[PDB]
């Protein structure tokens, strides 16, 4: 009698299976590269598209843990000097 | 020549120790392995099958699969094991009153040509610390600092126990008790090595706890297995015992519960053995997706065909049962080789009785013989992967009641009393909690 | 001069280490080493062309 | 990636198909001894006839 | 007797069972067995030896076919009763309790 | 901390919702837990009300 | 409340002349680079999550 | 017929196997002690808690108990040796040869030590009985004094 749970959770609007954000990404990463280096780079497209497809379709969410991660705690300063990643209670914005 | 043979002959042997994969004690419920695979044994008071309604040793297989599927790590591994024996410890009983021994004297006359032979079942979960085969071909070259030696150490331990605590907990009804070191004498005698032991030797001989590994002194019985034959021999000091292996390979369109219980019955003592080497569920949709295909790849049968593996897969994916790799290795014992013989005809026939056809074992005899100890995947003849609900259904831990014979409160058990469905109960006062 | 006795130091976080399935070293050099025959002998003909 | 997030069968399913990309691979860029087989074909034609 | 039996609710079984990963329908190791034999004889007498590769190659599909898994028993024999030197003088393949290791 | 997750993750499975121990985004969920931070959120996946 | 789902105890969040955003954290929380346990340094003591 | 009593725990009783001295089979009961010199003791000592070590299951409850004794060699003043313990019962018929080896074995197993049989080391055991038969003892391994 459990009330039903439709697997489209996570669908997320995906064009040819992948996601938007992340393909616009990758659309600006490579043309990039073809604008700095060499025009016969819109042949890194397939190759890297392929393997974003795949990693979508296993595990729909990635990419927001990867910006997330990237965000955060690459940001953080000082991981080092703690030992953790560590944000000061007290508002120290540098005033005074 | 005739003086200096023995030694030459002694040094040239390859001992038992070879195919025994166990070593020292490192939980008082655990058993280490030389490859490091820790296990632990579980002694099963199997509850009653005779009577329960059909559709409640369904709801017992449902329960048991619901408690299962929780903590069925790609790690683990079940070796069931109904060890079928005969009463040898029941000593007769001194008396003073007239009356009573003439009434016991008669009662113990009333026994001749009765099977008095008791079930002992149980289960040793076994926990591999890596999966995948690929990678540990890799790992059992490399080499690890003892720290991290220890760290996968306590891992394995913890996991053990959580998968200890869970079986507890789900053997409520199952009278289930794990085997755990016991002394004596100011010495230390482990419970489960006995077991292993008998698996090994044939006979029940306490194992104390010295100071070697388990594997050099945990047989005390040579052992002898036929050139061509499917029947060995156990040389020891109270005497021969011969045992003849079998094995099956065909199962069929069916796996309704408890189809093994014939083998309860028996009139000959035996060692019934299985495995459930659980399997990952990308492997297990993989195997599950090979029989799709190769289903598929051929005339449309109208549901046999399509809609069987459709909820096949919808309920791995699911996860209503993990596939897994499975073996049953039912070895008859017995004193002289045609009787040996004799016996697993009967077990052939039983087993072709309940629809799953079995081959004697022949040429893997030895094979199959050292595949009975826990944590051996090497040496297995036939491992084929099977639904999970499947193998419970192999081993749902049903049992004639028997009792207790020794080791109760106040001794040796006070009567035995026939049953009608044949194996004798060992009737006594305490109960068990 | 020394840290100072019974304090809050540095985290005993950074203790913490990612384990390795112990299958994914051997197998991945053995790996790299067959696609790595394969390359150089790709590349031997790569120049003698 | 597949050894941490996404859906792999680790040593069958992957070892099996990169050896099959591999050898498809390695035999389609030998192709790049293309005078081999153009000396092969205008040879073939003599010593036969 | 007759203890619990089935009506048609029985937990189904499928015949994915010792389906082997098989190509062409004959399982890898043993595959590679031939290939690698093959490979030995083409190498030692002759180089037309690459057609003792379809005769052999058929005869294990129709092993393999029939039963999925011949290969596996015919290696545990050979490994073990196979090895065990003195079958002879015991009459039977035995291996010592007591562990000689030949240390003293 | 580790055996009170690890015994979660067992109950969590007993339940069928097949958890997952955040490892990348442990900082982005401790701070997706203070209501009206939605940029915060690990894993947002509709469901029915 | 929602100091208590930042600092991990119950502190009695006073109504001063600030954002509360500025005061309301009174504990230094601590996260791991590579992990899922991080760690809360208070004056009553470490509370690991 | 004979028993090989291999033991290597350290005896509950100061004399542990004294159940022999009543029963009612005849035997001889035989153990050496070919001592080493305590460089060799040290070496052995060394050699085996090495390869106890170099192993892949940890036992924390073997290799501090031996490193615990490689340097109790040294202050706890004991010399250590070689040492093979070997059980000849006699008896008229054979099969009563072998209830005499199931008893002993029984009332051994009373006092915590396993005997293994004897099955093609028979020979070499018995001629180990005489003294100065250093060479044909079975499987000596090192003994605490």
């Amino acid at each position: 009698e459990a009330f039903p749970l439709f697997k489209g959770a996570t669908r997320l609007p995906t064009i040819w299976g992948v996601p938007m954000i992340p393909l616009m990404a990758m659309v600006m990463g490579v043309a990039v590269i073809a604008l700095t280096v060499s025009i016969w780079w819109w042949a890194l497209v397939p190759p890297l598209w392929f393997i974003m497809a795949q990693i979508t379709k296993n595990d729909d969410k990635a990419f927001r843990i990867w910006w997330l991660w990237i965000d955060t705690k690459f940001r953080n300063r000082n991981k080092g000097f703690w030992g953790a990643s560590s944000y000061s209670p007290a508002n120290y914005r540098k005033r005074r | 020549m005739g003086a200096i043979e023995s030694r030459k002959l002694l040094a040239s042997e390859t001992p038992v120790g070879q195919f025994i994969p166990y070593s020292h004690h490192v939980t008082d419920t655990i058993i280490s392995t030389k490859n490091a695979e820790y296990l632990s044994v579980w002694k099963i008071d199997g509850r009653s099958h005779q009577s329960a309604s059909e559709a409640d040793v369904f709801q017992w297989i449902r329960e048991l699969n619901n408690t299962l599927r929780g903590i069925s790590s790609a790690n683990l591994s079940l070796w069931t094991h109904i060890v079928r024996r005969r009463v040898y410890e029941y000593p007769d009983a001194e008396f003073d009153n007239v009356f009573c021994r003439q009434l016991d004297e008669k009662y113990r006359e009333s026994f001749t040509g009765y099977n008095l032979m008791v079930n002992d079942l149980y289960l040793t979960v076994v926990y591999r610390p890596v999966s995948d085969k690929v990678l540990s071909f890799f790992a059992k070259r490399e080499r690890e600092t003892p720290d991290q030696k220890k760290h996968r150490q306590e891992s394995c331990i913890k996991a053990l126990e959580d998968i200890n605590r869970t079986l507890g907990q789900s053997f409520k009804r199952y009278g289930a008790e794990l085997l755990s070191v016991y002394e004596k004498g100011g010495h230390a005698f482990s419970a489960p090595l006995e077991f292993l032991a008998r698996l090994v030797n044939g006979e029940h001989i306490p194992m104390p706890i010295c100071r070697d590994r388990f594997s050099d002194y945990m047989a005390v019985n040579r052992p002898m297995f036929s050139k061509w034959g499917e029947v060995g021999e156990l040389r020891s000091l109270t005497g021969l015992r011969r045992f003849g292996m079998l094995e099956i390979r065909e199962y069929d369109d069916a796996t309704e519960p408890g189809q093994l219980n014939v083998l309860l019955e028996s009139d000959y003592e035996f060692v019934l053995t299985h495995s459930f080497s659980v399997l990952s569920r990308p492997a297990a949709k993989e195997y599950l997706q090979r029989h799709q295909k190769n289903l598929i790849d051929a005339r449309d049968v109208a549901t046999d065909q399509i809609e069987e593996i459709d909820e096949a897969l919808n309920q791995l994916i699911s996860g209503h049962f993990v596939m897994g790799e499975h073996h049953c290795t039912l070895t008859v014992y017995g004193e002289t080789v045609q009787q040996v013989r004799d016996n697993l005809a009967h077990a052939s026939a039983a087993m072709l009785d309940v629809a799953v056809l079995p081959k004697p074992v022949d040429l893997a005899l030895e094979a199959g013989y050292w595949a009975q100890l826990p944590a051996n995947w090497q040496w297995r003849p036939r491992p084929a992967p099977i639904t999970s609900l499947n193998f419970l259904s192999f081993s749902p831990f049903h049992n004639f009641m028997s009792g207790k014979p020794t080791g109760n409160p106040w001794g040796p058990a006070v009567t035995i009393l026939k049953t009608v469905s044949g194996t004798p109960l060992y009737f006594n006062f305490h109960a068990s909690k | 001069q020394e840290r100072i006795e019974g304090e809050y130091g540095a985290s005993e976080l950074a203790s913490e280490r990612r384990p390795h399935t112990p299958g994914a070293r051997t197998l991945l050099m053995v790996l790299l080493c067959v696609i790595a025959v394969v390359l150089v002998t790709l590349s031997y003909k790569a120049y003698k062309v | 990636l597949i050894i941490r997030g996404a859906v792999e069968m680790p040593v069958a399913e992957f070892l099996n198909r990169c050896l099959r990309i591999g050898i498809i691979v390695s035999i389609a860029l030998a192709g790049g001894l293309y005078q081999g087989e153009i000396a092969n074909a205008i040879t073939t034609v003599p010593d036969e006839l």
